[PDB]
């Protein structure tokens, strides 16, 4: 589930790469 | 560019470095022409008795004698070279001291 | 015979319509630029045609 | 600037592994996610060879291309292969 | 001989193509060696 | 050598998981097993040979005790 | 500003791999290629772009939206003018190499594509041909005429 | 499918009237 | 590339053309007056690789004066590669 | 006093090899 | 164009006659590039080559310098594109220098 | 911008190919073709608009607004945007792409999407496997046009489109490469479908055959989309086969040598062979069509790149 | 030359499948079943090519052409060629039966197969990132494809499917290595990647970009030679798959891969900061052989538990660049690759069953009672016992692994092996001495089997008896990296 719980996860993350 | 120098060369001394093809084929031993003899053969019964079950005798041997050809000729040819050049135990240095 | 004009009539307005392709796209950019268009531009002439507007000053 | 060009790249690829790891259930979305891992790769090539100006990374992308598409065409066709008739 | 000659009548487009083609892997085999002078 | 009575066991063994008894003409031509033993020994001098010269290679290399 | 536009392929990428839809995730592949291409085309790298254009959304996923319709899943530079005076089209600087130094990574590709051939032939020939058109092979000799069923 | 192609092969163009050509 | 902005807005000028085209229409008229066909697999597989191929035969194609005979003769390597292909799709028939 | 071709031809051609291979090991 | 001010067009334009004169500082400031590539430590060739080319395009600006204006508005035209205009080229060669 | 003075122009050739395909395709028919409408039939095109946008609806459904109302505008867009970088005479090219031919393959390309798309969001089993069918025609004989383009690019230095038509002031490539024109013209007419080659085009199995909610405007996009993309492929037989812009070099007094008047005169002989063609011979039925693209056209072609490079090769003329 | 065991494997394969393509597609012939047909001239183009490839050992360095762009020949690639087509040899051998009692009148398998054979043999010569990665692709994908072969049972086509996935994951991580390798370097010749790479020291100098390359590369690897951590189907890929492309894609790649990690780990890169992971994967593919092994039925997800495991047991010889290591290694790859080829033969050899567990491989001590022998000869030479070769092979390994400091990885083989001696002890105890167990009978193996069984099983019983051939080529090919 927290495999499937990731999608704020690595959204967030995208967002914080794009960010830079 | 291409250079056919070698790793490992000239551990017998060499003929022709780099020999041309219709030379390095006219040096073909008796042994070369029997074992360019041999493997065609060995690949057209192999040709042959494989096809026998499928009822292609004929076809599956002439298949059986290209691969032959193709594979005792590179065979041939490999011996004929690694001996015009300094790779196999190469006698026929009397080819050249003759000629 | 000339029968076949009116068959070609058709053909020359759609003839008349491809030289107007041609030269609308080449005398709208021969007016935005003093100069006809490069078919040949390669890099070498976007570094001359920098270096020349560099060098009017 | 080479940064911005790879690490989207690595992230494009990280959705791949990503998208592969999850879906495990469902094969379509794991040939999508393949192909997106050897775009990944690919464009990362293609990246790292006009960063370090060499050529090797486009001959290398090129045959990546012309494999992956081979990849590709075999997976798809093992893949209606698997939904039998 | 007579089976090549069937089979340059019932396919002629792959019966003429290997020999537009064969003019093709033939001057640069052959004709192009010739060409040293 | 002992590559004859090899051979002739590969080929009666091969008899033996067919179910089919230990009988025919392949048994004479484990005297190619016989050719290919005398062959392996030979391969095998021939290449604690080369290994021997690889060894004398290495021993010049790794700093040569320096 | 349609430098740090790859957040589209970024976006679109998350969209594949996060989606049920299967029409929505091969339009977003098909997205994401081209978002690649425009990427590539930022670079220079033209050849690199249109081939990704032909050999991805026009065969590949030309194959995906198949899987999909049918199968539903349910200042300071410097220019040095040398170099320059023979401008190299991307196309001639990848002949250069791949057919004649790198040929034979050029070879085992075709070797590759031959694999491909032969795949997609034994593969899904489906029984269609002589896989399995050769005949039902029933013979008469070999039957015994149902006298004795 | 296993279906019959229509080859396109066949014998060559000759007219092939009745016999009554001349004298029925 | 330089050359690849007038295209870059030809596909949105196009789109606004297409669609006054497609609004042209919408906008007069008031009130008053087979389970699969695997060989579209086969087919496509088989452009898939042919295109492929072609993407191989461009950069030889446009530098041919650099690889004199060389270049050539590989190239033909890989087509005799290519037309083995070929010949095993049309012997096994995949082009019906 | 007769047989069929292609088939002695493969005849041939195993008298080939074992002749040919006799000339090998010979050599 | 104007006076000899280097642009695109007077220099592809006069690139014959800089071939044929100027041969030695072009030389020159090849050899110190392909030396080494600093482009300091040839500033003085890169003076002496630029010195002789002004030089030369001042010298084709006086004698023949009005067709030196035409060949030049050639080569503005259609950029540095020779065979657009070999007429020009041929009248701006044949009246001085050859 | 100046895409304006691409599109219009490129739009009018289009409705006036309409018409100049009834009026010649008639006029091989021994009867004049459109001729009431206008002074000889110039104004039919503009009537068959004018009233294609006046006829009411068959059911609005505007809901399903962005499947299929963007497909016929894509497959129009890339029938327009493949004509940038085809060039109407020396620097007449809107965007002289160094790899221009390549673009051109990748519009086609993407063209068979176009086809795809709008036969999928038609609901009708028996239309979507005839776009299917017609995509799959569209794309074996891209593989055919793929290799003769290769040759033609052999010939040629580079996959500029300038070049390719500057590099024929020798010799138009239709002259030694005759058998490949015809290649070329036998693949673009079965490219597109209007052809010999246009079983799914049979009169009736096309109008069923690309959509379902027609509109009006679906059917005029397609036919406009047609004969652009025919226009286009017409235009290709002349910028690589014959000479681009390029007069036979005679230099006449009476001729003045325009250069897109020369580029309009060879695309307006290729368009008038196209209907002279589609006159005259009966369709391919699309089982020996396909068996046309892959057992006729590619080995054909793949023989011309081989004889291309050869005769190239051994004798230094490349 | 120097490419003639390639030029005529390349050659051969077009001949036979021509040949093939055009009778198995022959009204006159009543279309055949080409297959052992192709076959036969298949394995005969394997030893024809093995006879070309043995014979010019000095020929195969015979270019400067290709040794700075394409692959670079030498003893290394040369022995361990020979020994790939010889491993090819056994694997089409093996088919024949399944070519003819197995309705395949699918030849391409066989040109599929000889294709891979090639790609192999340009892996075990590839020189440089680029042919590393396209060869190692072109195998795998002739793999991907004659492991969805058969189309009748839905059973083999999604074990198939699963393959291509995993492979395709496999190279793509790969691929990134070699991207990010090449990336953070400028250059993919391993000639080249071995000069920048003598003292990167990742855990000590910052180079974060060759060190996720070197890392992906190695993952990508690890997951084609289906060790622990990453082999995360293939269980059900040799499961599911047939009997012998199982026997294919299950010792062939191990040999290929494994040689060209030797490449590029040992040459490309040599340092102790890459081999840690495979440290981890060589105790955790120990253990998980060790208890899966302990925890399985199905004969063939047997077999593909003990492969992973055995595939441990190798990398131990890499988790030390000491040449007594790779040289453990070499050793380890040919007698599981031997002792892999013997124990696929035997499952060939009983095509009776379907997908039966070890309770119906029972009997066979009472039917056919040599087979019997032959597979506990196997199984303990895999198990390790002393009088046997898997024995030697775990025992120069464990030797290497304690020479080479790392007595941890020692024990914890010498336990796992231990636990595999008492599971496969147990095995042989059941299937002799009781558990009937409803007597299945088996169709007779043929001759190619059984001479491949019977030499095979010779190999592993009189191999203590005559290590120094096998000693000698193995650290004679350690030297040679
Ligand atoms: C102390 C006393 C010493 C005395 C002196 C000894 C001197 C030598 C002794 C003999 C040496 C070997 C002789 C030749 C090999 C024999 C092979 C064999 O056993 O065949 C079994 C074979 C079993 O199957 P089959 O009955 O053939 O029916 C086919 C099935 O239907 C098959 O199923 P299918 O219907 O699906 O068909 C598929 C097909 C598929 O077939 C294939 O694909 C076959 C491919 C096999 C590989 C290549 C074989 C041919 C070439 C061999 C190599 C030649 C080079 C040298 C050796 C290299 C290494 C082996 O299967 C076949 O079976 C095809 C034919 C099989 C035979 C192939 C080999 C024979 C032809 C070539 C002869 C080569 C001679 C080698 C000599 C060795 C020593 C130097 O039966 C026969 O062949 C019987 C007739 C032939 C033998 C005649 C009697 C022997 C003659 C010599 C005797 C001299 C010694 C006397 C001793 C006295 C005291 C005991
Ligand atoms: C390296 C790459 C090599 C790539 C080339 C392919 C190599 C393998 C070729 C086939 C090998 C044998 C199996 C096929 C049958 C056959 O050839 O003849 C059977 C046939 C069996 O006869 P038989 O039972 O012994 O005695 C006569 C009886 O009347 C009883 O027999 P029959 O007279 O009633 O005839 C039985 C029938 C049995 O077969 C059938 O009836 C089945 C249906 C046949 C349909 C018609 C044949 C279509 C083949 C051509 C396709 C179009 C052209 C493709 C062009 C590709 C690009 C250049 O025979 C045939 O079909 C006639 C021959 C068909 C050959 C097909 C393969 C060769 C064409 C493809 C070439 C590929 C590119 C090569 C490029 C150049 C470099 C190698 O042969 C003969 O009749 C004797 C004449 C043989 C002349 C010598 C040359 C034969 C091989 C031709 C290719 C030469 C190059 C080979 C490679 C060399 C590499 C160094
Ligand atoms: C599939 C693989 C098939 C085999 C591929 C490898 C064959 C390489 C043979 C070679 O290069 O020999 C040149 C060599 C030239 O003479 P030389 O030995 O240097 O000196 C003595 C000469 O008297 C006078 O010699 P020269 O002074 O004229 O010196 C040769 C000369 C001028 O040479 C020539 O003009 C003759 C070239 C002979 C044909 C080589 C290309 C054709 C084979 C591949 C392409 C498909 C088949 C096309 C068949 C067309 C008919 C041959 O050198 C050049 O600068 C031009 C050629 C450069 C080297 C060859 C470039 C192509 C080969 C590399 C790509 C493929 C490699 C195999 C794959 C490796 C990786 C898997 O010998 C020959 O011309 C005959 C060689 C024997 C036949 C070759 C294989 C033919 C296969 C046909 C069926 C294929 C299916
Ligand atoms: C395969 O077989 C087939 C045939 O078989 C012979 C056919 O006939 C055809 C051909 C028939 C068609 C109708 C195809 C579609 C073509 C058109 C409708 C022509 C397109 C014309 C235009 C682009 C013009 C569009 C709009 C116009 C002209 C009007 C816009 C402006 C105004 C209303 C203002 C007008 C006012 C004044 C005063 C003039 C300015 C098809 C398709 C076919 O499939
Ligand atoms: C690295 C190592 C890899 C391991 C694998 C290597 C094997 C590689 C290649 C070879 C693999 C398998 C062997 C294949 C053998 C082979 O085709 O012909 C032999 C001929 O000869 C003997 O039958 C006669 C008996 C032959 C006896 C040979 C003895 C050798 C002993 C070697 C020493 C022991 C091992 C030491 C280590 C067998 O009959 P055949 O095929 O001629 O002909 C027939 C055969 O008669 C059959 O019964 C059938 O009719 C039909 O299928 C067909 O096979
Ligand atoms: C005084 C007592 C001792 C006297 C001497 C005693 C022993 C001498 C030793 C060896 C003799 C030679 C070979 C040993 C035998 C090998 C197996 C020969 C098998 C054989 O007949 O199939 C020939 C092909 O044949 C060769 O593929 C080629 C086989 C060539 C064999 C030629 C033999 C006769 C010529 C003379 C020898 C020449 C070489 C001389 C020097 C070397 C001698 C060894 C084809 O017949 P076929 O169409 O009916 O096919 C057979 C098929 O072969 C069988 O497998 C099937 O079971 C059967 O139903 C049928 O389909």
């Amino acid at each position: 589930g927290f495999v499937y719980h990731y999608a704020f996860a690595m959204l967030l993350g995208l967002t914080l790469f794009v960010t830079f | 560019n291409t250079d056919i120098t070698a790793l490992e060369k000239a551990q017998y001394p060499v003929v022709d470095r780099n020999p041309a093809f219709t030379k390095v084929v006219g040096n073909f031993s008796t042994l070369d022409y029997l074992r360019f003899s041999t493997i065609t053969g060995i690949s057209v019964t192999v040709g042959y008795l494989s096809g026998i079950k499928p009822g292609i005798k004929g076809p599956s041997m002439v298949t059986g004698g290209l691969i032959g050809l193709m594979g005792g000729f590179m065979y041939a040819y490999q011996n004929s070279a690694g001996r015009l050049m300094g790779f196999f135990p190469n006698d026929g240095e009397v080819a050249s001291y003759q000629k | 015979s000339l029968v076949w004009l009116e068959a070609m009539l058709p053909l020359g307005i759609i003839g008349g319509m491809l030289c107007i392709m041609g030269n609308s796209q080449y005398y709208i950019h021969k007016a935005y630029h003093g100069r006809p268009k490069h078919i040949g531009h390669d890099e070498w002439d976007v570094a001359m045609e920098r270096r020349d507007k560099k060098v009017v000053e | 600037d080479l940064i911005k060009y790879f690490t989207f790249s690595m992230i494009i690829f990280i959705l791949g592994i990503w998208g592969i790891l999850l879906n495990r259930r469902n094969i379509l979305i794991m040939l999508m996610s393949i192909e997106l891992m050897l775009l990944a790769v690919n464009s990362n090539f293609l990246v790292f060879s006009v960063s370090l100006d060499d050529m090797m990374g486009q001959v290398f992308a090129l045959l990546v291309l012309t494999v992956a598409a081979a990849e590709s065409a075999i997976g798809l066709a093992i893949f209606v292969i698997t939904f039998r008739v | 001989m007579e089976k090549l000659r069937m089979f340059v009548a019932q396919e002629p487009v792959v019966a003429a193509s290997c020999l537009i083609g064969g003019v093709g892997l033939f001057l640069p085999a052959v004709v192009r060696p010739i060409l040293d002078s | 050598m002992v590559g004859a009575l090899l051979g002739l066991g590969t080929q009666m063994y091969s008899n033996a998981l067919r179910k089919l008894p230990y009988m025919r003409h392949p048994w004479e031509h484990v005297v190619g097993m016989g050719l290919g033993a005398v062959f392996a020994n030979q391969l095998v001098k021939w290449d604690v040979k080369l290994k021997e010269d690889l060894d004398v290679m290495l021993a010049k290399a790794r700093a040569a005790n320096e | 500003i349609l430098s740090v536009l790859s957040s589209l392929a970024l976006v679109s990428g998350l969209m594949v791999v996060r989606a049920k839809n299967p029409v929505h995730s091969v339009l977003f592949f098909i997205l994401v290629f081209c978002d690649t291409s425009g990427l590539l085309l930022l670079l220079g790298l033209d050849f690199f772009a249109m081939i990704f254009l032909v050999v991805y959304i026009g065969a590949i996923a030309v194959l995906f939206l198949f899987v999909v319709m049918m199968f539903h899943i349910q200042s300071l530079r410097y220019t040095v003018y040398a170099g320059k005076v023979r401008s190299w089209t991307n196309l001639e600087t990848l002949g250069n190499l791949l057919y004649t130094y790198y040929f034979v990574w050029f070879l085992v590709p075709s070797l590759i594509l031959l694999v491909a051939m032969i795949g997609a032939i034994v593969l899904t020939m489906h029984r269609t041909t002589k896989v399995k058109r050769q005949d039902v092979f029933r013979r008469n000799a070999i039957d015994f005429r149902r006298t004795i069923m | 499918a296993a279906a019959a192609a229509a080859a396109a092969a066949a014998a060559a163009a000759a007219a092939a009237a009745a016999a009554a050509a001349a004298a029925a | 590339m330089l050359e690849f902005a007038p295209i870059f807005i030809y596909l949105v000028i196009s789109l606004l053309v297409s669609l006054i085209l497609l609004g042209v229409p919408f906008l007069f008229a008031s009130n008053s007056s087979s389970r699969f066909d695997i060989r579209f697999y086969l087919v496509s597989i088989l452009f898939l690789i042919f295109d492929l191929e072609v993407t191989f035969f461009f950069p030889w194609a446009v530098s041919l004066n650099k690889i004199d005979l060389f270049g050539f003769w590989s190239m033909m390597a890989f087509l005799f590669i290519l037309t083995i292909g070929f010949l095993y799709e049309w012997k096994r028939g995949a082009l019906d | 006093v007769s047989e069929d071709k292609n088939r002695n031809y493969a005849v041939v051609a195993g008298v080939v090899a074992i002749v040919g291979s006799i000339g090998w090991y010979l050599k | 164009t104007g006076n000899p001010i280097p642009t695109s067009a007077v220099l592809t334009a006069s690139a014959k006659h800089i071939g044929m004169r100027c041969m030695p500082e072009n030389v020159a400031f090849l050899k110190c590039k392909k030396n080494d590539p600093n482009p300091e430590k040839c500033l003085d060739k890169g003076r002496d080559v630029t010195r002789c080319v002004l030089g030369l395009l001042k010298d084709l600006h006086q004698k023949c310098q009005k067709e030196m204006d035409d060949y030049v508005g050639c080569m503005y035209y259609y950029t540095n594109e020779f065979d657009l205009c070999r007429k020009e080229q041929e009248a701006f060669e044949k009246v001085c220098p050859l | 911008a100046e895409i304006l003075g691409i599109i219009l122009p490129l739009l009018l050739g289009v409705a006036f190919l309409v018409l100049a395909e009834r009026k010649v395709m008639a006029f091989v028919q021994r009867r004049k073709g459109p001729d009431v409408v206008g002074s000889f039939g110039l104004l039919q095109p503009l009537a068959d608009g004018l009233k294609l946008i006046l006829k009411e609806p068959i059911s609005p459904s505007s809901a399903n607004f962005f499947l299929f109302r963007m497909a016929p505008v894509a497959t129009f867009m890339l029938s327009l945007v493949a004509w940038a970088v085809v060039p109407f005479d020396y620097g007449m090219v809107l965007s002289d792409l160094n790899i221009g031919l390549l673009y051109l393959f990748a519009i086609s390309s993407l063209g068979v999407y176009g086809i795809i798309i709008a036969g999928w969001s038609s609901n009708s089993k028996y239309a979507f496997l005839g776009a299917l069918r017609s995509a799959a025609q569209m794309v074996s004989y891209e593989v055919s046009i793929g290799l003769i383009l290769i040759t033609v690019l052999i010939c040629v230095g580079s996959c500029n489109l300038s070049e390719i038509v500057m590099a024929q002031k020798q010799i138009w490539f239709g002259i030694p490469l005759f058998p490949v024109l015809v290649m070329f013209f036998i693949s673009c007419l079965a490219e597109t479908n209007r052809a010999p080659f246009d079983l799914p085009e049979a009169e009736a199995e096309l109008v069923a055959g690309y959509n379902v909610e027609y509109s009006s405007m679906g059917f005029a996009l397609f036919f406009l989309g047609e004969y652009a993309n025919m226009i286009l492929m017409s235009g290709l037989c002349t910028l690589f086969f014959l000479g681009g812009w390029l007069p036979i070099l005679d230099l006449p007094i009476f001729k003045k040598i325009p250069g897109s008047i020369w580029f309009s005169i060879k695309v307006l002989f290729f368009l008038f062979l196209y209907i002279w063609v589609r006159a005259a011979f009966p369709r391919y039925r699309y089982d020996q069509l396909m068996g046309l693209g892959w057992k006729v056209f590619l080995p054909l072609s793949l023989a011309w790149v081989v004889s291309v490079s050869g005769l190239l090769v051994t004798f230094q003329w490349l | 030359l120097a490419v003639f065991p390639e030029i005529f494997i390349i050659n051969a394969t077009f001949i036979l499948l021509i040949h093939g393509v055009v009778f198995s597609t022959s009204k006159k012939y009543d279309y055949p079943p080409l297959a052992s047909n192709v076959g036969w001239l298949g394995l005969l183009s394997v030893l024809i090519t093995l006879l070309l490839l043995a014979a010019g050992a000095p020929l195969l360095t015979i270019a400067h052409l290709f040794w700075n762009n394409l692959f670079r020949r030498d003893n290394f690639t040369y022995f361990c060629q020979i020994f790939l087509l010889l491993s090819t040899a056994g694997t089409i051998s093996m088919c024949f039966d399944f070519f003819d009692q197995e309705r395949f009148d699918a030849f391409e398998f066989i040109v599929l197969i000889l294709l891979s054979t090639c790609g192999m043999l340009f892996m075990i010569s590839a020189y440089d990132l680029i042919a590393m990665y396209l060869a190692i692709e072109l195998q795998s994908l002739c793999f991907y494809v004659i492991a969805a072969s058969k189309r009748k049972s839905e059973f083999s086509t999604e074990a198939g499917l699963k393959y291509l996935i995993l492979g395709a994951f496999s190279s793509g991580i790969l691929l990134f290595g070699c991207s990010m390798i090449y990336g953070s370097t400028g250059a993919t010749h391993f000639d080249q990647l071995a000069k920048i790479l003598t003292g990167y020291e990742i855990t000590g100098a910052r180079s974060s970009g060759i060190f996720m390359g070197i890392l992906f590369i190695a993952v990508g690897f690890l997951f084609k030679i289906t060790a622990v951590p990453f082999h995360m189907w293939a269980p059900d890929i040799y499961e599911g798959s047939p009997t012998p492309v199982t026997a294919f894609l299950s010792i062939a790649p191990k040999i290929s891969i494994f040689a060209n990690i030797l490449r590029v780990f040992i040459y490309g890169s040599y340092g102790a900061t890459l081999q840690q992971i495979f440290f981890f994967c060589s105790i955790a593919s120990m253990i998980l052989g060790a208890l899966a092994a302990m925890a399985q039925t199905k004969v063939k997800r047997l077999l593909a538990y003990s492969s992973i495991g055995h595939v441990g047991y190798i990398c131990i010889g890499f988790s030390c660049g000491t040449i007594e290591g790779i040289q453990s290694l070499l050793i380890g790859i040919f007698i599981y690759a031997l002792m892999t080829m013997d124990a696929f033969a035997i499952v060939l050899a009983l095509r009776q069953t379907r997908v039966k567990y070890i309770a119906d491989l029972g009997a066979l001590a009472k039917t056919n009672p040599i087979l019997a022998i032959t597979f506990s000869i196997t199984m303990f030479s895999y198990a390790g016992i002393p009088p046997l070769a898997g024995f030697c092979s775990k025992f120069y390994l464990f030797f290497a692994a304690l020479g080479c400091g790392a007595y941890f990885l020692a024990l914890v083989g010498v336990v796992t092996s231990v636990i595999g001696c008492f599971y496969y002890i147990r095995l042989v105890k059941r299937m002799f001495f009781d558990t009937p167990r409803t007597w299945i009978l088996y169709e007779p193996m043929d001759r190619n089997k059984s001479l491949l069984l019977a030499m095979t099983s010779f190999f592993i019983t009189l191999f203590l008896l005559y290590p120094s051939p096998l000693f000698s080529v193995t650290h004679q090919m350690a030297l040679s990296l």
